[PDB]
RNA sequence: AUGAAAGUGAAUGCAGGUGGGAACGCCCUUGUGGCGUGCACCAUCGACCGACCCGGAAGUAUGGAAGGGUUUGAGUAAGAGCAUAGCUGUUGGGACCCGAAAGAUGGUGAACCAUCUAGUAGCUGGUUC
RNA sequence: UCAGUAACGGUGAAGCGGGAAAAGCUCAAAUUUGAAAUCUGGCAACAUUUCUUUUGUUGUCCGAGUUGUAAUUUCAAGAAGCUGCUUUGAGUGUAGACGAUCGGUCUAAGUUCCUUGGAACAGGACGUCAGAGAGGGUGAGAACCCCGUCUUUGGUCGAUUGGAUAUGCCAUAUAAAGCGCUUUCGAAGAGUCGAGUUGUUUGCAGCUCUAAAUGGGUGGUAAAUUUCAUCUAA
């Protein structure tokens, strides 16, 4: 818009993205989260990090006690051991 | 494979189906009328000056001179020292 | 110079006259012609599954049709590719299979069956293929138990060391052939 | 996020304390004052990850942990950005308008012509209620 | 989109991914030696036409052509032997439907009264049509005076053509091809590739040399050589 301009006032005056374990939980679809988190079910969730574009597993974050499978290509050195007291299992994608 | 991302094994381990020959990769195989016909050109045609001063050069054993030329004339070692092989063979048959 | 896209809406409307104009030419064949099951060549896209060019010899051979009759028919026949893990056989396999199992071919010279072409002509009905065969995305696997076992299997056993192994298998094989 | 890169890749402590800190509650039933609470925060700090240095629990030559720095990062510490419109400033396009000789290309005639050209403009002049 | 990234030193890509569109192929390299089976043209007939203007066919003659015209084959292969399934026209009138265009034709309702005005297409009164209230003209703002607009992706009437549908008639069809197998054979493009050198924007070009058959090109690796991958130039 000329109109409000400040030359009609002037007139005359001159590859790896990375998930931390604080979101695993959240990649689920919410019936397998309402279903599966904090049941003591004999089965465990499992979570294919790949599938939502992520390529590295990093640890960042707490866990719910619930165990879960997670599968990944790399893994960062603690997010792996964090799972191991949160009851599920970490198996690495080929 | 491994079932896994690194080594020299690496990869997604599945079962491997034998692929099958295609005849693009049978250029360079001899033809025994092709190799009969270059028999017969070989014999009526002659060589070339170079090739028949270093083959005296094999004979005097002069050998280090000769594939040294040889390169010079062509380019490649390779290409050299298929040249002096197929020579001496000649020189042998001779 | 400057390419200005004042065309937009015409040259989209141009592609509809062209896909109706060309379906109407051809109305009993289907207008899109069937691809194979393909996956992106690279670690960034592995994982997906997409459509591929054509069916290679090897999956015609295994279906029953000759690569003549295939390129008749509507099947594009790619020869440049080879198919190497017996899945991208398979999950290119029924896939033809299904699609001759939908696919019915109008007899030629006044409707007397030849081989085992069809019988009925009145089903003629042009349809979308990638409804009756959509292309699906990698079959993910859920809720499965167990696998202690990785457990103990703590990742960087394998990984840093067999990718230090990896690293230094040229000067470790050097090594061996040095001392024998 | 860090590192030159291989590569690794961030709640200490109600995801902290230390003081303070917004309003509120909270009164002693007045309010004030305090009791607090503590948001943004604020400064500090405890730390948490990478690099740097010392050390090598282990685990398959390989290799890494525990631990020690008061060296490092507009680092983590309970994400705040993405898209659209407007204003203003700046950079580049002819670039607020007007104006210098010149140079090139191809032609016409025995210097001229047309294009490149809306040029080099560090200036002169003008720039609208 | 990668991406203003890699790379180069302001210039500035590409692989991958998504989408538009999709369609594949032909020669040279071997023979048919129990048959040059091939082809242009002259001549006589038969036709056909967007068309007396076009396009062929048959017959015959002549020439081209063994320094190679046909058939078969092109690396995805394929040739030659073996097997049982499958198939088949480079045709010709009629009817109907389907669309393309042109050529033409058909399109609803006030010009009824009063005032102003040179003129009513204005104002007021009373109506009408509307799948038509886009637009233009007519003596000033006209849906109803006119051309048109809508119905119209239509009725009609020609003319051809689109190819399918059915039909009729010839055809020749003693046929060839596809795929189970091979008891194997597989020819594959040279002053070209390449190397050095000079110019110019790795590419190309002049110059001298000049290749090869698992060879050659190209890259991940290694190692400076190697494996491996992928492709088959002239």
């Amino acid at each position: 818009p000329t109109h409000v301009s400040k030359t009609r006032k002037l007139r005359g005056h001159v590859w790896r993205p990375t998930v931390n374990l604080d979101r695993l939980w959240t990649l689920l679809p919410n019936e397998a989260r309402d279903k599966y988190l904090g049941k003591n079910t004999e089965v465990a969730p499992v979570i294919n990090v790949l599938q939502s574009g992520y390529g590295k597993v990093l640890g960042k974050g707490r866990l719910p006690e619930t165990p879960v499978i997670v599968q990944t290509r790399y893994v960062s050195r603690r997010a792996e051991e964090k799972i191991k007291q949160a009851g599920g299992v970490v198996e690495l994608i080929a | 494979a491994p079932g896994l991302v690194v080594g020299l094994n690496k990869g997604k381990t599945l079962t491997k189906r034998q692929l099958p020959e295609r005849p693009s990769r049978r250029k360079g195989h001899l033809s025994k009328r092709t190799a009969f016909v270059r028999s017969i050109v070989r014999e009526v045609a002659g060589f070339a000056p170079y090739e028949r001063r270093v083959m005296e050069l094999i004979r005097n054993s002069q050998d280090k001179r000769a594939r040294k030329l040889a390169k010079k004339r062509l380019g490649t070692l390779k290409r050299a020292k298929g040249k002096i092989e197929e020579l001496t063979s000649v020189i042998q048959s001779s | 110079y400057v390419k200005t896209w004042f065309n937009q809406p015409g040259r989209k409307l141009r592609r509809r006259q062209a896909r109706q104009t060309k379906a109407a030419k051809i109305a009993p064949r289907p207008v899109e012609a069937i691809r194979p099951a393909v996956k992106p060549p690279t670690i960034r896209y592995n994982m997906k599954v997409r459509a591929g060019r054509g069916f290679t010899l090897e999956e015609l051979k295994a279906a029953g049709v000759s690569r003549r009759v295939a390129s008749t028919i509507g099947i594009p026949v790619d020869h440049r590719r080879r198919n190497r893990s017996e899945e991208s056989l398979q999950r290119n396999v029924e896939r033809i299979k299904v699609y001759l199992a939908h696919l019915i071919v109008f007899p030629r010279k006044a409707g007397q069956p030849k081989k085992g072409d069809a019988t009925d002509v009145s089903g003629a009905e042009q349809t979308d293929v990638a409804a009756v065969l959509p292309i699906t995305q990698e079959a993910v696997e859920e809720a499965k138990p167990i696998t202690e076992e990785a457990k103990n299997f703590n990742a960087f056993s394998t990984l840093s060391n067999e990718r230090a192994y990896a690293r230094y298998a040229g000067a470790r094989a050097a090594f061996q052939k040095k001392r024998a």
